[PDB]
């Protein structure tokens, strides 16, 4: 029967082997290795400029741990020790001793610059400062899984009667706010498939049964996770109450499948590290053994797109295979106005809340609206040479810039539609009138 | 290391109808059994 | 008391 | 083992025949003939002068459908094609093919004037104009029903590992705008009935595992839905999400056995299709096919009722033993009383958001607050006649008119009761203070 | 499996026995025997002064029982017979039965001082006034559990297919107002123990298959319940549903452990009775049964403590036989700091909404913040004895008075640490700017 586990974000199992990775983000990678009765932690980074990698030998056996730019935190899910190490100098190691009741286990823990915490199988949540200092005890729902972003905590949790649910949370500094409690979470789970079964997936699901793979914060700070599907699952809307959703930005499977040349390569798998405007870092991973080996494989890199593909109208379009599959300028087209109009709005709410965080943005959001209208414009002229003036006419209410309605008017009368060009032109006039007040 | 009970004291500072049945029970007892 | 239902009626 | 499945409401399974219904409504219904291979589908309404029955030769084998005042729109859950037919010319038929995941299918299909939705089994949500262009995707707990009335729409979740739950939203022209988001329904499984697995049953549970025989939005705009309790459940306090609750507003047992004059006859079944103010409009089934079968019978209408009465009491009160139970005066002016007040409560949500719909209501909530003191003054002066001076002084509140309060003057002369007379002459300068007020 | 069965407050099985306890309160309990084929019922009270000890004869077996100041309700979970009766002579009794579906029955009954309250096996509530005067009916998950405190309800629901949940809301005769509907509960199941332990316990389990061993409103209205595991949990912050949040505030098991001198006295079992302010008013059962029996033993009186010990480490401070295990003066510190501050916030809180009852807590409230500091002033001079610049700076932030401030200046004296010296002078000076700001 069913059994709760400990969780660090991109960790691997061990394998058929003495060694494997503790964790592994946008700072750096956490690997150890099997030395007689004891092991050998090493802590790597991606910019070892800034940072220095160091290495320690582990006598507690610290089955998690968590990695950012101030330090590297390590926990015992048994014994109930923590221990956080910081990359300077400055400031000292430490450790401490959580009191775990007899049956409890540490599920997962996560480090700011301002806090500290840690989340058990029975539900308990408990806060530090980065000295030890201690704040509060809360109770929840048995947790399995942690990430925080400065204030920002978002958590995950499962029972068998209440399901699987989510809460996300500001260690706000007049108070804690809760945005969301608990609220029940959509993942796909793999586990009641037989054919899960399999050597490499197995073990996998013996480290790992909840199948998740990672989560962490958008390089503008909203919740993303990677789960059992290698779905990439982005939480929109997050600041409004009433419109919060969940939305499947990329499917990394059809990447694979139209990269390969529509091809069924399932020696081919995707380890995710974090999120960069429209674009996810991650490594690309072969061979059976689904998670990435040793010594460690490079970063690579891989866009969001908007689930339109069809695999048989593809092909047919399509139709050296082993390039990238064609993509007609209609679902092109398309997905680019979807994937415009979503960059836009997930922007503006950034800015709109966060500012520009780089200095640039508006010169994204610049370019994404001339691509929206662009986009559109490709769409309108398919439909104008279909003669469907109510679909145009439609297509045309969605152009923003009266730019854009010229360049409509002049496709309507080449389309020889002078009833479209009499509508837009109506509409021109209407949107001129309106910015004339 | 360092003590601070003293100084928790001095930073915690910060007749009666009793007390005259004591004092009568007290001349009691003693002058019954003195010689 | 029907009476004073059918005045509540009317 | 469960399985997820297609659906479509008030539509029928083939029993062991050729033919069957794919959905029902006041509007019209849908039928369909197998013919070898191929199949037959007959669009028919209830105003076949204003719409013209049409039928075409499904080559497809659509197993979703859905229709409007529009059109009928169609759809195949295994090659994800779907066709539209409007009822005129004016706009034409046409069809679209979805995109569908290994093993994932359409649960569900809605469309609107303004609003197209598709749901399918791995809990993906895509909704489209009424020509089928795309306008988002959207990521949910599995989508097992699905309804709409205008930008209004009411869709049903479920899951063995999230439990049973709904949503309901309003997918405006400024935004989706969630109302409730997959809360908990409080509606009882017909799977709880293990036992009930007969040879006639399980073919039905097996076409509709969830039971329900139709989910619709009520004459005002309110959603309800009818489950295997065989009771209609209305959503009261909606549009006020702080405040909603579901009301179980008729039982279809009771009022059977009622008409039956109080008999446990196994014989007839009723087939929802519509609540209109007061009145559900339905089909009346008998026999073992508890589903309703060729040629469609005519249509029948059934007053809604509170749940209200004890059985025994009810038999030994009545004690042509097959006439309708004679129901106490007690018991039928607190039904009343109860009835009145729902009914009024709800039309004056009604009105106070979307104002008449219909240009009457105000008629019907005068008439309704008339119904509502003329119970209480019966219920009054049953108190009286007991002579609880505190009950029946209790009950003198709840009056609304000053002329019932007469009227309970009179009442309490009658009774005997000066303090009462004096307290409610009290009551009625207090009233009569407020109305000077 | 589970299996639906009614409740009361903290009842007891019949055992091998002819008698039980029905229920028991702060105000008092109730007990019941068995006389062949009738039962007979008696009402005690702790306030011997302010009402009457009182019996009479039950022929119709009731199983349901609510106390309150004003009076008594009883209930038949399986006839649906019910009766009401006033603490005074003056309002005589009165009884009604209730419309029961096949199979249904009544798990639990509550009454506030107008308001009475029925809940069933299938989810249906229904409600009345205190003359029996029907009010309302709705559907919702199955109740498991009820109490009230002048107009505020607590309630409690359960469903195979909707987890576990709660509900709070206000009765007020100016409006009704709810603050949660059915939202998720956190509370630890007795399930797996009853499973696979065989421990003869089984009738206890048979008696309360929910396992909530009892729930109750503070002495100031807070919501509170005893789990399964025989730890306390209490919301706090419910006014506020950004920050409301349950705590755990003392674990019993944890008390006999040191009580016991740090032994496993399994024969001793805590009956909780009620929550006066920060003590637990309590039974301490020895024996084979859990439950305490007739004539009833005097209660005992414990306070709460917060959960931050560990058997072992004390075990190795500590290293007559029974002695009372020694604690680090740290925990101790510890523990009372975080306890001061909870007691505060919750005392600020009721005297921001509800005000003073006595006129007097405020004082209650100073003596808290005056061990607040306390506590961390030698929390302080230890982090400062071990030389701790950073962590004494951190907890100095902490302190409220500059009483407190000042003895931190000395004790940063006797440390010998003139640079904590300046900076607390450095805090100290800019929060005497603010507090002359």
């Amino acid at each position: 029967k069913f059994r709760y586990m400990p969780f660090s974000p991109a960790g691997t199992p061990f394998g058929f082997t003495d060694r494997r990775y503790l964790t592994m983000n946008e700072v750096g990678y956490v690997s150890t290795v099997k030395n007689s009765e004891q092991y050998s932690i090493t802590v790597s980074f991606f910019d070892v400029g800034r940072f220095r990698e160091y290495h320690f030998e582990d006598l507690f056996g610290y089955d998690l741990c968590f990695l950012n730019e101030k330090g590297t935190l390590f926990g015992q899910s048994k014994t109930g020790q923590i221990q956080y190490r910081p990359h300077d100098s400055i400031h000292s190691n430490w450790t401490k001793i959580i009191p775990l009741q007899a049956g409890e286990r540490i599920t997962s823990v996560a480090a700011t610059p301002v806090r500290v915490i840690v989340g058990t199988s029975l539900g308990y949540f408990r806060s530090f400062n980065q000295f030890g200092v201690p704040f509060a005890v809360e109770k929840t729902s048995p947790i399995v899984a942690l990430t925080a972003q400065n204030y920002r905590v978002f958590s995950v949790h499962y029972s068998q009667f209440h399901g699987l649910s989510y809460s996300l949370s500001e260690l706000g500094t007049s108070s804690k706010r809760y945005y969301k409690r608990e609220c029940p979470l959509p993942m796909s789970l793999p586990n009641i498939n037989s054919d899960m079964k399999k050597d490499a997936n197995l073990d996998y699901y013996n480290f790992n049964p909840m199948g998740i793979k990672s989560l962490f914060f958008s390089s503008y700070g909203d919740p993303c996770i990677f789960g059992s599907d290698n779905t990439l699952l982005l939480l929109s809307k997050w600041r409004s109450p009433e419109e919060s959703k969940w939305l499947p930005i990329l499917d990394s499977n059809m990447e694979i499948w139209k990269m390969s040349g529509g091809k069924e390569t399932t020696d081919i798998h995707v380890w995710p590290l974090a999120l960069a405007y429209d674009t996810l870092n991650c490594i690309l991973v072969k061979g059976k053994h689904i998670w990435p080996e040793f010594p460690l494989p490079l970063p690579s890199e891989m866009e969001i797109r908007m689930p339109v593909f069809v695999k048989s109208k593809l092909l047919e379009e399509n139709k050296e295979e082993d390039k990238e599959i064609q993509i007609p300028v209609s679902m092109a087209a398309e997905e680019e106005y979807l994937r415009s109009k979503v960059l836009s709005e997930l922007l503006t709410d950034t800015l709109e809340n966060d500012g520009e965080m780089y200095g640039n943005e508006n010169e994204v959001l610049a370019a994404l609206n001339g691509a929206y209208d662009k986009a559109l414009l490709r769409l309108f002229a398919s439909a104008c040479s279909d003669q469907n003036v109510e679909k145009a006419l439609s297509l045309a209410h969605e152009l923003k810039q009266d730019r854009a309605l010229t360049a409509a008017v002049k496709i309507s009368e080449r389309a020889e539609l002078p009833s479209l060009v009499k509508k837009i032109n109506n509409i021109r006039e209407a949107r001129y009138e309106q910015q004339l007040k | 290391d360092i003590n601070i009970d003293d100084i928790l004291a001095e930073l915690d500072k910060e007749v009666s109808p009793q007390q005259d049945f004591s004092d009568l029970m007290k001349s009691w007892k003693n002058e019954r059994c003195s010689p | 008391f029907d009476d004073i239902l059918g005045e509540f009626e009317s």
